[PDB]
């Protein structure tokens, strides 16, 4: 239509409808104007931003020791990045769509209009496509960014979409047509359940207190940005060897018999026998007899004698095998040299020798969860309790420097290193050297065989254990502290000097402690956060200083002299160390307001003066404009981050606030109002719905899409090979594009 | 195996400070030994005072200290009191058991 | 208030054999070692051995292994040593002492005020 309603603050120009070049002209007058007011946007929402980052940031003083007597003194500010903070900062940047849909609900009596609700679902649109292939773009050529939280970013972005959803749901299928109080009072109340999501992702999701820090140098004067990273000649038959060498988990072990000499075209028969030596038939090998025969053209034959596995610690033991009776059948044959094999059995039966890997180690105050690798080094045999536990030194911890823990560490059989977690508190110290302890106990063999408990004579109880290891049934001893059935359990418990001898090898090989039972380990500064306050000390009366840094290469100078207005009108923001950033929060806050109660009346005499539908304007322009913001926070997350958490997440975040609170609050606020009076809310469904709809399917390819690129090929969610770096921009501009023209054409009931 | 030997006997003042020896028959005492320095009153009251070569029990009083001197563990009293006057065995820890010294028989005059 | 309270003076007859109790109360018995050791005048202290009442977990000297039995009574929170085959040599003070389990920390931190025993016909 041509005619215009009177805006919140600029009067209706007059005469409506007057030509076709005077509306050319009016038409300008309102685009320059509404493009400038949006780069006004822009700056005073960066400053709001910036005061955001000030609220949620922790001071801290930092001490510069130098060599001589002087040493400097710095005040700076550490932001971590968390889930809570990055969507206070995604509230931040989605103010302007907030306050111009609340603006324009109040401004114009409580009437639902287009633009406000057009112009969230065109910022959608645009920050789920442009924003993010611009992100995945900027990434440098060679890296990657992947989203390490993927079940996060699942819900996130279902509840983003949901949203959208939702708001589909209101208006068409549950009384379509009309918003209800309930409705829109749901709406605003799904925001909260965010809030309180982001607070339980920071707190038992993501384990942020124990992830890997990262510093990074901030945007302000003294901000430092903290994050997550990676945290860093007659035949004669003989013997081949004479003296044969086996493990006693062989099984069997092979001796290879030679006839040699002679005549090859014959048949040969030798017997053979073992002889128990140190080791006895029946307990350490298998006692066996046979006669081997050599064909014609026959040379060698390889006989097998078992080797019987147990779980008692052993020395080294020998036992005999002899040929003898060599025949012929049908001399020619002899018994050669040699004619004896000794064959050695070599135990693996030790429980184990457990030790730190270094005495000292050295670790960053930033490093989380440390791991400390307890070894244990020849032999590996039964399950094995050794206590650890931490001791206070320089480093005064219990929640100050680190957390104490102590406790048993179980090595199961076959295992032969385990690790401890320590947590280390981050406190963001340029120089630091504090020093704890780290101690294990007396090592206990707590699971055994039932001879093997006969042979240590274990007065303890055993409780019968299901598992089975060498073809024997596995004890477990009771601890104190387990409360059995008391039926379940089982006590095991003049010698021949033979068998005392052979304790006393078993007790030689129960489990005992290495070279390094103590651990010093020496917490550090990081060297990220010490080269970052280097970098700031580097490049580091403030009302005065604003108006300074307001007015100061070409192109830097048509910027400089484009945005000097509104550099000079936001210099008198108060600064954000005034009132811990709440002096600059709450004017910057106001002047958006402003500036989005003047574009909501731009963008609506612009399209009618040309006859513009407020949706379609809300869709391209308005939404365009109003996501500036979240595209600069989106592209610095995108690039300086090691991850691609933190870029999709501020559009995930902006998609879902500026449903729950830029709709919630207006259609609550008009919906009260109306029920004040005993009346329905009214909103048309048709011109949102397609929108929403449309929102929706692009959505979801937008997520598979980025699900995909999560191949070893492409490697993650930013940037990667650089061919399908330009396909995935290109493909999500296309999206973008064909949502804004089918919704255009839509709009104008063209269907 | 080992035999841990020690001085038979110590004698010093109030306010000195005294040197007592811990030697292994098998070689240099190191930290893999584990010394213990305990002390006997009279009328058999025996008391753990060093650890670990290094490190001291709560309630020990801070004149005692433990260390390492060239191949032997040593216990230094800084400012010996009347009432350290005692008999002070040192147990060093082998691969599987503890051997206890001789015992000094620390005697302050008074 | 850690304290380890033993039996009294014990005579007993050559070839026979004996219990000695030592009763510990103040810290939690069933998760501390209790040392076992043996002293004669002129022949400076012996450590007979070790146990874990937890686990009944046991430590002993080649000289003192079938000499000397380690055993606990979780229950009523006392360890016992039972000497068996007695002879002159036996007469001699026994004591038990709180180990941690650490050898960081001193392996003997409370001892008991000592059992007599006294072998003799
Ligand atoms: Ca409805
Ligand atoms: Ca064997
Ligand atoms: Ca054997
Ligand atoms: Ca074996
Ligand atoms: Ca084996
Ligand atoms: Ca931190
Ligand atoms: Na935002
Ligand atoms: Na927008
Ligand atoms: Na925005």
């Amino acid at each position: 239509s041509y005619y215009c309603k009177k805006g919140v603050i600029l009067p209706i120009w007059e005469p409506q409808d007057p030509s076709f070049g005077d509306k050319i002209a009016r038409a300008t007058v309102y685009f320059v104007a509404m493009v400038y007011m949006f780069l006004g946007v822009s700056i005073i929402a960066d400053r709001f931003m910036s005061s955001i980052e000030v609220i949620t940031s922790q001071e801290k003083e930092i001490t510069i020791k130098k060599p001589n007597g002087e040493t400097t003194k710095t005040t700076v500010r550490i932001w971590n990045e968390t889930v809570s903070n990055l969507t206070l900062m995604a509230l931040g940047s989605s103010a302007p769509e907030i306050l111009l849909s609340v603006i324009e609900v109040c401004g114009h009596n409580f009437t639902a209009g287009d633009l406000g609700p057009s112009t969230i679902v065109g910022s959608a649109a645009f920050n789920m496509f442009i924003i993010i292939a611009l992100c995945v773009y900027v990434v440098p050529d060679g890296e990657t960014r992947k989203i390490k939280h993927l079940r996060v970013f699942f819900v996130t972005a279902a509840w983003s979409i949901f949203a959208y959803t939702w708001l589909y749901i209101i208006l068409s299928v549950i009384s379509p047509g009309v918003v209800e109080v309930w409705e829109g009072l749901l709406t605003f109340f799904f925001f909260p359940i965010c809030v309180v999501f982001a607070w339980v992702a920071d707190r038992r999701l993501l384990f942020y207190k124990y992830v890997y820090k990262r510093y990074r140098a901030g945007k302000q004067r003294g901000m430092i940005i903290e994050h997550e990273g990676d945290r860093p000649p007659v035949s004669k038959i003989f013997f081949e060897q004479g003296t044969y060498q086996c493990l006693e988990n062989c099984g069997t072990v092979a001796l290879t018999i030679i006839r040699r000499g002679g005549d090859l075209t014959n048949t040969v028969f030798v017997d053979f026998r073992t002889e128990d030596g140190t080791a006895n038939a029946g307990s350490d090998y298998e006692f066996t007899e046979g006669t081997v025969v050599f064909k014609p053209g026959d040379t060698q034959k390889e006989i097998r004698v078992g080797i019987i596995d147990d779980d008692i610690f052993e020395e080294d033991e020998n036992f005999l095998v002899h040929l003898s009776n060599v025949k012929v059948s049908s001399t020619l044959a002899c018994l050669g040299s040699p004619s004896t094999a000794t064959v050695t059995i070599f135990d693996d039966d030790h429980a184990g020798i457990f030790t730190f890997e270094e005495p000292v180690t050295h670790v960053s105050e930033s490093i989380g969860i440390m791991e400390v690798k307890v070894l244990r080094t020849s032999g590996a045999r039964g399950n094995v309790i050794v206590p650890y536990k931490t001791i206070e030194g320089t480093a005064r911890g219990g929640g100050e420097d680190f957390e104490d823990t102590c406790g048993e560490l179980e090595f199961q059989n076959d295992e032969i290193v385990k690790t401890i977690s320590v947590k280390v508190i981050d406190d963001e110290e340029y120089e630091k050297n504090k020093t704890f302890f780290l101690e294990i106990g007396e090592p206990r063999l707590v699971e055994m065989s039932e001879k093997k408990a006969l042979l240590l004579n274990e007065l303890g109880g055993f409780t019968i254990t299901g598992k089975y290891l060498f073809g024997q049934p596995v004890f477990r001893k009771v601890h104190a502290r387990e409360h059995p059935i008391l039926s379940t359990v089982i006590t095991i418990a003049p010698l021949t000097s033979k068998e005392e001898e052979e304790r006393r090898i078993a007790e030689m090989g129960r489990p005992i402690l290495g070279e390094h039972t103590k651990l010093e380990v020496i917490i550090e500064e990081s060297y990220e956060f010490k080269s970052t306050v280097d970098k700031l000390i580097k490049k580091t009366n403030s009302w005065r200083e604003q108006f300074i840094e307001a007015i100061t290469s070409c192109f830097d100078y048509v910027m400089h002299f484009l945005t000097v207005f509104w550099k000079v009108l936001f210099a008198f923001v108060p600064p954000t160390e005034y009132w811990n950033g709440w002096a600059c929060f709450i004017v910057s806050i106001l002047m958006i307001g402003l500036l989005t109660a003047f574009i909501g009346d731009l963008a609506s005499h612009f399209g009618c003066t040309i006859g513009l539908k407020d949706s379609v304007t809300a869709v391209v322009f308005v939404a365009l404009g109003t996501s500036v913001p979240d595209t600069f926070a989106s592209k610095v997350a995108a690039t300086q981050d090691q991850y691609a958490d933190a870029s999709i997440g501020n559009v995930t975040g902006s998609n879902a606030v500026n449903v729950f609170l830029g709709i919630g609050v207006a259609w609550s606020i008009a919906a009260i109002y109306h029920a004040a009076n005993g009346e329905q809310f009214k909103v048309s469904p048709g011109t949102l719905a397609f929108s929403v709809t449309l929102f929706t399917i692009f959505a979801f390819i937008n997520v598979g899409v980025l699900l995909y690129r999560r191949r070893p090929e492409i490697g993650g969610e930013l940037g990667g090979p650089r061919t399908a770096k330009l396909l995935t921009s290109c493909l999500f501009v296309l999206l973008w594009l064909l949502y804004i023209f089918f919704s255009s054409l839509e709009a104008y009931c063209h269907i | 195996q080992a035999v841990v030997t020690q001085e038979s006997a110590l004698t010093t003042s109030p306010g000195e400070t005294v040197t007592l020896t811990c030697r292994s028959s098998t070689g240099a005492v190191t930290t893999s030994n584990y010394a213990n320095w305990v002390q006997e009153k009279p009328d058999h009251l025996f008391t753990g005072l060093i650890g670990g070569t290094n490190n001291r029990v709560p309630g020990v009083p801070a004149r005692f200290s433990g260390s390492l001197i060239g191949d032997k563990a040593a216990l230094t009293i800084t400012g010996a009191q009347t009432e350290d006057e005692a008999i002070y065995f040192c147990a060093l820890w082998y691969s599987n058991h503890w051997v206890f010294g001789g015992g000094t028989k620390l005697t302050v005059l008074g | 208030q850690v304290q380890l309270q033993q039996s009294g003076a014990e005579l007993a007859r050559p070839g026979a054999s004996v219990k000695l109790s030592c009763k510990a109360t103040g810290y939690s018995f069933t998760s501390y070692w209790m040392q076992w050791v043996k002293q004669r005048p002129g022949q400076g202290m012996e450590w007979i051995g070790a146990i874990y009442p937890g686990d009944v977990t046991s430590r002993y000297t080649q000289k003192f292994k079938g000499k000397a039995t380690l055993t606990a009574d979780k229950s009523s929170s006392t360890a016992f040593m039972q000497l068996r085959s007695l002879a002159s040599e036996d007469s001699a003070v026994y004591y038990c002492a709180r180990w941690s389990g650490y050898y960081g920390s001193s392996s003997f931190d409370y001892w008991g005020q000592g059992t007599t025993l006294t072998v003799s016909s």
